[PDB]
């Protein structure tokens, strides 16, 4: 939900430039162990709301893996790395999911966000994601998260 | 465009899906601060629950 990320007035909000109109993405998350997650989205300024269209087609887990079998406890912090990149703004992360036996379960993501009429891209710098669910039901039909992003400088020093 | 997006803002989501075969649907509905980077939402298995995996690759696309 990229419209809520907290920027220092010196970099530009990409996704917050982007409406009304708004931006899309696309990304993919390849997992260790063969596992991949492919998603699309949509993202518009409607009615005074927010509007997310979200495609996902997740292949290849491992029947007795992980994710199949319901065993990960939450993401760690996330630092996703941002970019420019042919027109449009890229996202890289190198980050674990956490694992009911003591564990960790290690992905690689890369994420495309392009706005839908052109916007001054930023520089190279850090998106910081904590990402939290909050509370569910047992079988998880419902389920409540809770974000907290910020993008900071990477480059610049203690200026 | 800061009038725009106002210091709180609502939003809806919708999700169609798959994993490994398993087609599902999600509906969606949050909130929060968009230049204080804080949110909440609340989402919903609407076709395809209960989900036969882990909740935590489908977070990072909601948020």
């Amino acid at each position: 939900s990229r419209a809520y990320v907290k920027h220092p007035a010196d970099i530009p909000d990409y996704w917050k430039l982007s409406f009304p109109e708004g931006f899309k993405w696309e990304r993919v998350m390849n997992f260790e162990d063969g596992g991949v997650v492919t998603v699309t989205q949509d993202s518009s300024l409607q009615d005074g709301e927010f509007i997310y269209k979200v495609k996902l087609r997740g292949t290849n887990f491992p029947s007795d893996g992980p994710v199949m079998q319901k065993k990960t406890m939450g993401w760690e912090a996330i630092s996703e790395r941002m970019y420019p990149e042919d027109g449009a703004l890229k996202g890289e992360i190198k980050q674990r999911l956490k694992l009911k036996d003591g564990g960790h379960y290690d992905a690689e993501v890369k994420t495309t966000y392009k706005a839908k009429k052109p916007v001054q891209l930023p520089g190279a710098y850090n998106v910081n994601i904590k990402l939290d669910i909050t509370s569910h039901n047992e079988d998880y039909t419902i389920v409540e998260q809770y974000e907290r992003a910020e993008g900071r400088h990477s480059t610049g020093g203690m200026d | 465009n800061m009038a725009i997006i106002k210091e709180f803002m609502r939003f809806k989501v919708h999700m169609e899906g798959s994993v490994n075969g398993h087609e599902f649907e999600i509906e969606g509905e949050g909130e929060g601060r968009p230049y204080e980077g804080t949110q909440t939402a609340k989402l919903k298995v609407t076709k395809g629950g209960p989900l036969p995996f882990a909740w935590d690759i489908l977070s990072p696309q909601f948020l």
